[PDB]
Formats: C-alpha cells, structure tokens, sequence
C-alpha cells in the first residue's frame, strides 16, 4: 500500500471511533476508511455512517 | 455545533527522577481547537490564540472544520520540584475541555543535564483536518524553539502560491481545497540546534 493511502485510514478510522465511540464496531469503521480514502466522502456519511 | 472531547486523556503516573518523561493528549473537535498545559495551574506551554484569519476566509461559507489535533509536554530533568499537576486543556471558541493528571517524581535527580541546547520539538499540531471542498483550510504545527518552518506533500516542497501560504508561525494555509489536496502535510521546523518534523493530515470532504 501507498503510505498516503495507509495513513488516510488511520487518521479517518480515529475520527470515527472518536465520533462514535463504542457505539462504532472497529470492523464496521475500518471498512468506512477504505471506502473515503479511495473516493471522497461527505462530512456527514463520515461523521454518523458508523453510528447514526 | 460546537463539539470538544477528549481522544487520550492525561493519566496520573508515578515517574523515576532524573528520567525524561513525555506527556500527551489527543483532542477531537470542531471548529478547530488550540491546547495549552498547566502545572498547579499556572500556564506553562501553549496559548489561548484561536485561528480566526481562517473563520474570515470562510466567512459566509458552510463550514465543517471537524478534526484531531495533539500536543506534548516534555519534562527534562524530573525532580522533586516537578511533581505536582498537570493538565491538558483544549479549547475551540465555544467550549473548554481539560485532561488533569497527577504527576510525583519518585527518586532523585543526581545526574541531569535539561540541555536548552537540544533540538527543537513540535508540541502542537493538527494530528486531522476535515474541511470541505471550496473551502479554506489549515494545518497547524508549532514548536518549542524559534525556528524556520519548511512543508512538505509527497516528498515534494510545498512553496508559497495563491493556494498554499507558509505562515511564519507555524500555519499552512491551503486555499479553496480540492480532493486532490488530499493527504500527509508534514511541517518541518529547524533552527541551529536540529530539526524536528511531525505529520498532519488532510481530508477535503465531498460538497453536497
């Protein structure tokens, strides 16, 4: 993997976990960072997709 | 809406003397927040400044501003006259949050030389940036020392244009983002004594 493409992930999957909290299965984030480090994602779907 | 909260807290620790010793906290918020410490709550790192060039340029747009930032406090030669507390507090315009730990020096400090002639270190920056397309955004980082600071994106220098602006505190100023803005800034900061270097990041949101 690129390094940019594998530190995007790190810092969204902090993001949501810090948003979501338990609420965010860790499997259930991680597969969010795949998806907007490949294409950009709306503030919204990051903030709430793993825990509406 | 305004929202603060704390990533990694400060931990109360009992700590060998003479050992240097390194604090930190991670702080999520939106807008974006600048941590300061205190010891028995004197300040001792850090400001109150909030970046309001940037609310200016953003002015009038839809903002999201939402991201990670992190700061370290390193205590050089600890002694019995540094154990105390300490704390972490963040701060974004709209709410303040604050990270308290006790911190007791166990043993003595025989042999400690606190080198002031030691690199320089990067206590603050914007671990992330969320903003969104259009928009201005900001990376943050600042240092220790007086230093120069030098940005870097993709193992390529980041030079001062009508998009990117090298502030002389510390800011990189990125104007009217796009997707392909996309990923690590690291801020550079040298001076006669070292150089450090830090990572930021930054992801510009899809406009809807």
């Amino acid at each position: 993997a690129p390094g940019e493409t594998r530190a995007c992930g790190r810092k969204l999957i902090s993001l949501v976990m810090a948003v979501c909290g338990d609420l965010c299965n860790p499997q259930e984030g991680k597969d969010i960072a795949t998806e907007c480090c490949g294409n950009q994602c709306s503030d919204d779907y990051i903030r709430s997709a793993c825990c509406p | 809406p305004a929202k603060i909260k704390i990533v990694a807290p400060l931990e109360s620790a009992l700590i060998p003397g003479g050992e240097t010793y390194q604090l930190r906290c991670d702080i999520m918020s939106t807008p974006a927040a600048t941590i300061h410490w205190k010891f028995n709550g004197k300040l001792i790192q850090g400001s109150n400044e909030l970046n309001v060039e940037e609310k200016l340029l953003n002015f009038g747009k839809a903002i999201v501003d939402t991201g990670i930032v992190a700061s370290i406090l390193t205590i050089q030669c600890p002694s019995a006259e540094n154990s105390g507390t300490y704390s972490c507090v963040g701060y974004n315009g709209h709410q303040t949050i604050e990270t308290v730990a006790e911190v007791e020096i166990e043993g003595e400090a025989s042999g400690c030389r606190s080198n002031h002639k030691s690199a320089p270190e990067i206590v603050f920056w914007t671990d992330s940036r969320f903003e969104m397309t259009g928009n201005v955004a900001t990376l943050v980082c600042r240092a220790n020392q007086q230093v120069d600071w030098v940005w870097m994106s993709n193992d390529e220098l980041v030079k001062n244009n009508d998009k990117f602006t090298v502030l002389s505190n510390g800011d990189l100023v990125i104007k009217n983002i796009v997707w392909d803005d996309m990923g690590t800034y690291t801020c550079i900061a040298r001076n006669q004594f070292g150089e450090a270097r830090q990572e930021t990041f930054l992801y510009p949101t899809a406009h809807h």
